[PDB]
């Protein structure tokens, strides 16, 4: 399930910087952020 | 003959006597919520070919939730004084009614109204009088509260994504609502207003004292660094009490003793701190 | 239940669709009264906590 | 008109006073359309599975 | 069909409750005693 | 003529209908002639604004038969059916179930017929009669009198023998009433028997209502989460405030009677409430005798 | 004997120079032609009209109603004791008036500080004490409108009436704009919201957000104070509790000893006594009364005098009372309790 | 007995109010009980409320029988299985 989480909110990222394509340190910052947010509770 | 558009219930917030005018800086420590909010609202007016393009299926819906004395009110003054389209706000209890059949009109009319006016944003706070989990179908005040859930239910699924029609809905406690009310494609945006920790208690520290004269020995990081989770509506309540502690003696600049006596006032923990368990 | 086609039903007792089934629902079995109008159906449930 | 055209759960016109039957009128009203309405399945397939 | 709440002195006068209709205040007809109205009981009145 | 006139109009089949509010009126700026309007100005006095009980508003221009000085807001008034003129000012309304809770038909007893009693008995009659018969003997000494006793004890004693004695001998008005008979189905209709029951027993000068078995309403509040019985508890912070609290009243006297006394709650038993709390003794070995 | 009636109704908009759409208060709306002198620059949206009934035209516009309830409870009072009624507990009444009466006059010092003054207060503590006569002696003595509730009556059995009555009396404080609420027995609608309920409930948890949602929602008062007084304020909703509701709560305790003398100087007043009495014993004996109760000694005192014919109290009769109604209070609970 | 349970709160002591009516409204006649010991045992009230509607229910029946000119002509029965349940207010003479 973090699965679909992580590829919806990777779009947000690519909004606040105003682009058009998804790269990849979007992936990742969207990873780091997942795992964290699960780390509590 | 047919009669131009009319309606009834809370008219428009006329904007001239109306916007209660709290700015940004009035709100401190909150950017997170600020710019998600600010992201989920005032964007799509805008930034809606980004969204077609990525293909990231705009929000519609939005609930905010958390304890009590967190300032959920406040970022909608903040919102409906700062906005550009129009703005609605109702209060959640009003639509129950005496007289058979008013509910629903009162409900699908608000709609109407959001509509054909204009890229408008509807507010109902404290929503927990309407959607609740459980029903007795036997009493009547309760078939009432069904028919008017189900047709705003009903009412806010049939948008087309073409009108920019926004929902803004508070709740103080979440546990008692029906799911089916945020069920995806309704309110599709879930936000928490937790207590302030630490990078917080400071900044609402600062600016709330900025409006007083406040001596100019006195510290505050003695108070910051203390450990109590007290909410964010008990730091306005300690300011305010010290400077009413100030006015009693008729001195009119504040000094550290009464921020001692007024932080002791408002907390009031005694110890429950019963020791032989450690 | 899509590939199969049979009209995939959940219940989770709730009080909204309560009066659809019924009037006041005091047993629980009158799911079946509906449920053989359209034969071919799945019964799904779920628990949490 | 003939009785069988006049089905069950169907809207007709009614004149005032003899409250006599006139004509017909095509919406009905079912009740498992508003359950899934309610309710929100969400129907899919085989393509999205992994695994 | 009604109830009836009270009366008053001297000259009867009374006091008319409907299901769903107002309060009224009646009197008697002829064919009927004045004493078997004791307060508080269902009464038949007429519509008009 | 002139008074039959008026006579012959009052056809006794009114409605009724009661009044919302009482105006002030003043004339308009400005003025006409070949079309001016008695009513809109050219009135000076009082208007009123009534509420119908099939559910309408009217506002009148004109009162009609009954002289402005004597309404207030709430008063109960018969109206005609066509024009909705005002035409009397009827009595008072209680609620039907009140009007039956008053004896009229009395016990007949005699203080005699109890036995082994002889200090309660004394100290119910100094407490209940005299600030009735004796108000002197209270005023030159500057004393307020006891208000109102609670009666207690295990059950197979005198408790309500004694109430029934007391109403046989007393002259004032009397009111019996039960504990469990304060409790109703539909939200908020309790009270309203209660405070019906104390502005009736209010309009008589001399008066006493015994509260029996009130361990059916008293019985102490809790801290609940869950669930719980609110209602009664919402209906007994009326009768609280009814007998002690904002506009003190003097001339209603209560009686109350219980079988237990650990279950009530503390503020039912304060000392300005439940003033005299006395108590029956299971009888000696000498009473015994004269019961027989 | 020649004169109508006219229907009441409401105004929601004008159309054009001579259309307006009406409400009746009862039911359908309509369209009706105005008459041509009334003025038609006062017929804002949302005045209430006088209709014509044979023909419907606007005929004449009127003020705002007030509800026979609100009239009542706007102005019953015995309304006359002073503070000099209330011993021993002095320093609650400054703690209280600096808040309900200091910012009333005098506005001038709190803007010279930089605050907003509180908005309303509670009280709270064991029975029979005076919380009540404390509020009876503010509406004595100071000069704004005073509404004065028990937080009881205003429940009505069918739907929606209870939040109507809370709106209507919040309109009425704020026209006339220096006004005091006073919500007394409290504790009988602020409960807690249920996690499971009953139907026969849920009205009050409407009517209590409600309340909730105009003493501080999207919204503000200015010039309107509330004070609030429960017996036992332990079962408060968490919400209604939030500093920004109610600012301060005020503690009202048993009385010390001094504080015991004080109390009984005054209801020992009037009795024709002699001159012999020592009140300091009368204090030693006294451990844990509440006030109601010295009351209830300087009656019993007179009435052992009232049997044996003595027109005079003397103090043996003081003893026989203190001792008769120390041994009847071994029955109450004497649990404090603590709002939190 | 189980008959004397009701749905809403209120509603038993009305009940047992009419049931007395009719029966005084004729002229003399019996009335059977039956498994009182559902109906009404004792009074232990504690913590959250316990059995307070049936023990409104019970303080009806009772009260119904003695105080303030009593039914008269009506006679009773009634019958049980475990009886040490029931309440010492309902044993006493004058009522069984
Ligand atoms: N940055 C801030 N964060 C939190 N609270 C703040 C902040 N700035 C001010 N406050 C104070 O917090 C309070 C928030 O008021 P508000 O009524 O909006 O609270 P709320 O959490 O929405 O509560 P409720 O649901 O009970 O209405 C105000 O009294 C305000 O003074
Ligand atoms: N300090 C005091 N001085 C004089 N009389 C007092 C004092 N405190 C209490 N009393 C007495 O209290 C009696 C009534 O108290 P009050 O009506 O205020 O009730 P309360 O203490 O608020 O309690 P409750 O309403 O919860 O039963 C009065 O008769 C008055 O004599
Ligand atoms: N001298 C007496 N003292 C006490 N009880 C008596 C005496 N004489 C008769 N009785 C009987 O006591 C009963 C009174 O009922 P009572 O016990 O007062 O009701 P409750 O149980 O509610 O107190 C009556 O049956 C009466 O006949
Ligand atoms: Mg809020
Ligand atoms: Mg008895
Ligand atoms: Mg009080």
């Amino acid at each position: 399930a973090e699965v679909k989480g992580v590829c919806t909110e990777a779009g947000m990222y690519a909004l606040r910087e105003r682009r058009v394509h998804v790269t990849q340190e979007d992936f990742e910052m969207a990873v780091a952020k997942v795992m964290q947010k699960d780390s509590e509770k | 003959d047919v009669l131009p558009p009319e309606a009834d219930s809370s008219i428009m917030m006329l904007t001239s006597d109306q916007k209660p005018d709290v700015m940004y800086a009035d709100i401190g420590g909150m950017d997170i919520q600020k710019q998600e909010v600010r992201e989920a609202v005032e964007l799509p007016l805008t930034h809606f070919e980004l969204y077609k393009q990525i293909g990231i299926d705009p929000p519609r819906g939005v609930l905010m939730y958390g304890p009590p004395g967190c300032g959920k009110t406040m970022l909608a003054k903040a919102v409906a004084h700062h906005t550009t389209a129009a703005f609605i706000r109702v209060v959640g209890s009003e639509f129950v009614q005496k007289y058979l059949g008013e509910g629903p009109r009162m409900v699908r009319d608000v709609f109407r109204l959001a509509k054909e006016n204009a890229p408008a944003i509807i507010f109902i706070d404290e929503i927990d009088a309407i959607a609740t989990k459980r029903f007795d179908a036997q009493t009547g005040a309760d078939r009432e509260v069904q028919r008017i859930l189900l047709e705003l239910l009903n009412q806010m699924d049939g948008f087309d994504q073409n009108v920019n029609v926004k929902v803004i809905m508070a709740t103080n406690r979440a546990d008692t609502l029906d799911p089916a009310l945020l069920r995806p494609g309704r309110l599709d945006r879930k936000i928490e207003f937790p207590l302030p920790d630490r990078r917080q208690k400071r900044l609402i520290f600062s600016t709330i004292t900025s409006k007083m004269n406040l001596s100019e020995e006195v510290d505050l990081e003695d108070y910051v660094a203390r450990p109590d989770k007290i909410s964010g509506a008990d730091i306005n309540s300690i300011c305010q009490e010290s400077g009413m502690l100030a006015v009693r003696e008729n001195r009119y600049i504040v000094l550290a003793k009464d921020f001692e006596k007024a932080y002791k006032t408002v907390i009031k923990k005694d110890e429950q701190e019963h020791e032989f368990y450690k | 239940a899509h590939h199969t086609d049979c009209t995939f039903i959940r219940v989770s007792g709730s009080e909204l669709v309560q009066k659809f089934i019924g009037e006041g629902a005091r047993m629980v079995r009158e799911l079946f009264v509906m449920a053989r109008e359209h034969a071919p159906s799945i019964i799904f449930m779920d628990e949490i906590d | 008109i003939d009785i069988n055209d006049v089905t069950p759960n169907c809207r007709v016109a009614l004149r005032n006073d003899s409250y006599t039957l006139h004509k017909i009128l095509p919406n009905k009203v079912d009740p498992l359309v508003s359950l899934m309405m309610v309710e929100k399945v969400p129907d899919s397939t085989y393509e999205m599975i992994g695994g | 069909c009604t109830k009836i709440i009270n009366a008053d002195s001297e000259d009867p006068k009374y006091i008319i409750n409907v299901k769903q209709f107002a309060k009224f205040v009646v009197d008697l007809s002829d064919q009927v005693a004045p004493t078997d109205i004791e307060e508080g009981m269902r009464v038949g009145v007429d519509r008009n | 003529e002139n008074s039959e006139k008026i006579k012959v109009n009052k056809t006794l089949p009114y409605l009724v209908s009661n009044v919302i509010e009482l105006l002030d009126v003043d004339p308009n700026d400005q003025e006409e002639d070949g079309a001016n309007i008695d009513l809109d100005s050219q009135r000076k006095g009082k208007c009123a604004v009534i509420k119908t009980s099939t559910r309408q508003t009217y506002f009148l221009p004109v009162i009609g038969l009954v002289d402005a000085e004597k309404l207030k807001p709430g008063d109960l008034v018969g109206v005609n059916k066509d024009s909705y003129l005002i035409l009397e000012t009827l009595p008072t309304e209680y609620d039907s179930r009140v009007k039956a809770m008053e004896v009229d038909e009395r016990p007949t007893e005699q203080y005699s017929d109890i036995g082994g009693l002889d200090k309660q008995i004394q100290e119910l009659v100094e407490a209940i009669v005299l600030p009735m018969n004796h108000k002197e003997k209270f005023e030159n000494l500057g004393i307020q009198p006891p208000k109102g006793v609670l009666m207690y004890g295990p059950p197979g004693t005198g408790k309500t023998l004694l109430a029934r004695a007391c109403a046989a001998q007393t002259k004032a008005t009397f009111l019996k009433l039960a504990g469990p008979q304060l409790v109703q189905m539909f939200i908020g209709d309790g009270a309203k028997l209660v405070r019906d029951a104390f502005a009736l027993a209010k309009e008589k000068a001399p008066s006493i209502i015994f509260i029996d078995e009130l361990d059916a309403i008293g019985t102490k509040r809790f801290d609940s989460e869950k669930a719980g019985d609110r209602e009664v508890q919402r209906t007994m912070l009326e009768l609280l405030n009814q007998l002690d609290g904002f506009q003190p009243n003097t001339q209603v006297k209560v009686i109350a009677a219980t079988n237990r006394v650990d279950i009530l709650d503390p503020a039912l038993l304060r000392s300005g409430r439940l003033d005299r709390k006395i108590e029956f003794p299971m009888p000696n070995e000498e009473a015994r005798a004269r019961i027989m | 004997l020649q004169s109508v009636g006219q229907i009441v109704g409401e105004v929601l908009k004008q159309l054009t120079e001579e259309k307006f759409i009406v409400k009746a208060t009862n039911g359908p709306r309509y369209v009706v032609g105005c008459r041509r002198q009334l003025d038609k620059s006062k017929l804002k949206p949302g005045t209430r009209v006088a209709l014509d009934m044979t023909t419907l035209t606007i005929m004449r516009y009127l003020p705002r109603e007030v509800d026979p309830l609100v009239y009542n409870m706007s102005h019953e009072d015995p309304g006359n004791v002073s503070y000099s009624e209330i011993g021993g507990l002095s320093e609650q009444i400054r703690e209280l008036r600096e808040v309900i009466e200091l910012p009333l006059t005098n506005p001038e010092l709190f803007q010279r500080v930089g605050i907003i003054p509180p908005k309303g207060c509670l009280l709270y503590g064991p029975p029979g004490t005076g919380k009540t006569l404390l509020a009876r002696a503010v509406a004595s003595q100071l000069d704004c409108n005073f509404l004065k509730v028990v937080s009881s009556s205003i429940v009505d059995k069918y739907i929606g009436e209870s939040a109507r009555l809370i709106r209507e009396m919040f309109n009425y404080a704020r026209d006339h704009q220096p006004c005091i609420i006073f919500m007394d027995e409290i504790d009988a609608i602020g409960g807690r919201r249920f996690s499971e309920g009953t139907s026969a409930d849920r009205e009050i948890q409407r009517t209590l957000m409600e309340l909730l949602n105009q003493m501080d929602g999207f919204d503000t008062l200015h010039r309107v104070k509330m004070i609030m007084a429960t017996n036992r304020p332990d079962t408060l909703d968490p919400a209604l509790l939030r500093p920004g509701r109610l600012d301060r709560k005020i503690h009202i305790d048993l009385p010390n000893e001094q504080a015991r003398l004080d109390i009984l100087k005054i209801h020992a007043g009037p009795i024709t006594k002699h001159g012999e009495i020592d009140y300091e014993a009368i204090v030693k004996l006294s451990d844990g009364f509440n006030g109601a109760d010295l009351r209830n000694v300087c009656t019993e005192a007179g009435m052992f005098a009232i049997r044996a014919d003595h027109d005079f109290v003397v103090q043996e009769d003081f003893m026989k009372a203190v001792r008769k109604v120390a041994d009847s209070k071994k029955l109450e609970s004497k649990l404090d309790y603590k709002p939190v | 007995g189980s008959e004397l349970v009701q749905k809403y709160v209120g509603e038993g002591a009305r009940m047992v109010r009419e049931l007395f009516e009719m029966a005084r409204t004729k002229k003399a006649c019996l009335i059977f009980f039956d498994e009182i010991d559902a109906i009404g045992g004792a009074r232990f009230d504690d913590g959250a409320g316990g059995d307070n509607e049936v023990q409104r229910t019970m303080l009806e029946l009772i009260n119904q029988l003695d105080g303030f000119d009593p039914r008269g002509n009506i006679k009773v029965l009634m019958a049980t299985n475990r009886p040490d349940t029931l309440d010492p207010a309902l044993m006493r003479p004058g009522r069984l």
